């Protein structure tokens, strides 16, 4: 599939850049494909809720 | 020996009066009141652009415009045949109220009233006119002039299409067009109705055609539900309704 | 009633600086350039 | 953005962030560059307008938090002035304008 | 019938533009032909009162 | 159906897009095309209430 | 009872400050460039 | 029970201090390279 | 328990140093050559 | 087997220099192919414990 991860992250908005090579930015509310519905996003220590439960990390190797 | 770090706490506490959330919270109000305090007076105005015809009679009703609070207003002169006409002197009552940038040989004036209800009146001499121009101008109303076309009944010193539908601009009067399977974004204004789409039609003909610069297409055509279409050696055929 | 004049007093204030306002009246200005 | 030059057409509006550029940039029909001749502004506080005299483009920040303000511009080859309004504090930052014109 | 709509208005003197471009400028005490005379401006909110009963208000495009 | 999107909204005043690209704005008491009677803006929370029990928003991509 | 006149007072003082900066209005600029 | 008021006063200068902080916001710098 | 302000008294000054000297950020610096 | 060397170490970040001449820098957990994972970092005398029970130091007469 496409795999997304954080580049910018503050209170509010984050930012997403998928592995495809494009990149998006979302708030709490909005929708993202393969993902479902974002949850809870927290600003330290890179956590990011979906609706799927998946926690939307950093890389792992680059971080 | 807990008496230091019971000291360092309280010391921290004494360093610090303020709760992290209280910062954010005084923050949140802090916003809140400056939102209070840049609210606007009552219900704002409808901005709108209006052109006038003016009148050189000697019975007439010189116009009214409307002024807002410190918000530019451009009046734009012109004559009959719609050429530019320069002022060759203009003058305004109560100065105060008003602002005036008027560069040296433009047919404009830039205006920026000042008072809240405080009404004026301004005087023009044209450029090739020994007619004055005199109109009145009052201050808070519900709509606001951004600008003002003015066309003289006098004659001055000085006496497409296309371009718009392949940028995007429909005719006015015109509806959109279901076509099955196409890339064409239709509109039906004056029973000649105009493609815009990036296809190069094939059977009923173009009667007028434009290819731009970046490479689509847009046509003139006739009311005719089915069409040919050829792309890069396909060839299929759309039908076009409503 | 003994509140009368405590009650003329700041009526009487924004009264007096009311009067000098529409007798202020400014000079026409005149603008030439070619 | 096109920019309708109709005389009711609804004027264009930009949405800003305070201590940020807004890039307003102004396009023609062939695509081209339209440099811009001369402008005005009334509240000059609210607004710094860094401009190159001879460019085409306004990097503009906006001094305040929901003060809005209007924008008048005119051009080298059009008489009739182009005017715009702009409000600050909203959800999204127009981080590029691109005012399409139809001359 | 030509239909007027407020151009101006202030306390006192009101302003209205018909359905033909012509404009005129009417008192409390005023004949206007068609509806008469006027019997209230209200300089706020807009609204005139005419002998006919009629509110004559603003444009809703030009409010 | 036409859908409009939230562009700039203020006290009293609100911006929407219209799906063909016609913006446009509205006010409080006002006849939308499409949509009736302008029930009520509000300046937060980005919600326009119409008679066709419609509440209009931002964009998803818008906000 | 006299927080009742303190209240009015500051209010008063924050009230006076504010009508100030309402007052405020500057001009417009003209900038013209070759 | 009257610890509140010299929990208030330095808290007041602590909110005196950051409150202009978020007043304040300088300007911006444009640069032009040869 | 009187003790507390002289620990309190001790590290004050201490703890008021290094927060300025933690403020104590400096510009950065471009050499060329030729 | 490339025999890592410990070329700087800080609180947080470790820089790993290994026999291969590549080096890298990783946060505390990290997973190292080869050697498994490190689970605690500590500063003082150069000690990285890994999840395979191995100890990387600094070289015994590089160093």
């Amino acid at each position: 599939r496409i795999i997304y991860y954080i580049q910018a992250v503050i209170p509010g908005r984050a930012w997403l850049i998928g592995s495809n090579g494009s990149t998006l930015t979302v708030r709490e509310g909005s929708k993202i494909p393969g993902y479902g519905m974002v949850k809870l996003i927290d600003s330290l220590q890179g956590r990011i809720l979906t609706s799927s439960g998946q926690v939307i990390k950093f890389s792992q190797e680059d971080s | 020996e807990v008496i230091d770090k019971k000291a360092f706490k309280d010391m921290t506490r004494n360093l610090y009066p303020l709760n992290p959330e209280q910062v954010v919270k005084l923050k949140q109000i802090y916003e809140t009141s400056e939102y209070a305090k840049a609210a606007t007076p009552g219900t704002p105005p409808k901005p709108t652009a209006t052109s006038q015809f003016v009148n050189l009679s000697p019975g007439s009703t010189p116009p009214v415009i409307r002024l807002s609070q410190g918000f530019v207003s451009s009046l734009v002169f012109l004559d009959s045949t719609g050429a530019p006409w320069p002022i060759a002197a203009y003058d305004l009552g109560d100065p105060s109220s008003f602002n005036i940038q008027w560069d040296k040989t433009s047919n404009t004036l830039m205006i920026q009233a000042t008072k809240l209800y405080n009404y004026g009146n301004l005087a023009v001499r044209l450029r090739g006119l020994n007619t004055p121009v005199m109109l009145t101008l009052i201050p808070g109303q519900k709509a606001v002039d951004y600008r003002v076309d003015l066309r003289v009944q006098g004659y001055g010193p000085n006496a497409d299409l296309l371009l718009h539908v392949l940028e995007g601009v429909p005719p006015p009067g015109s509806r959109r067009l279901v076509v099955s399977g196409g890339d064409a974004r239709a509109w039906l204004s004056n029973e000649k109705m105009y493609v815009r789409t990036n296809l190069t039609i094939l059977s009923p003909g173009w009667l007028a055609s434009m290819t731009s610069a970046d490479g689509t297409h847009a046509y003139e055509m006739q009311k005719s539900p089915v069409l040919l279409v050829s792309w890069h050696g396909k060839v299929m055929q759309l039908k076009v309704e409503g | 009633q003994q509140e009368i004049q405590q009650r003329t007093s700041d009526m009487l204030t924004a009264a007096t600086q009311l009067v000098q306002d529409w007798k202020q009246v400014e000079t026409q200005v005149y603008t030439e350039g070619t």
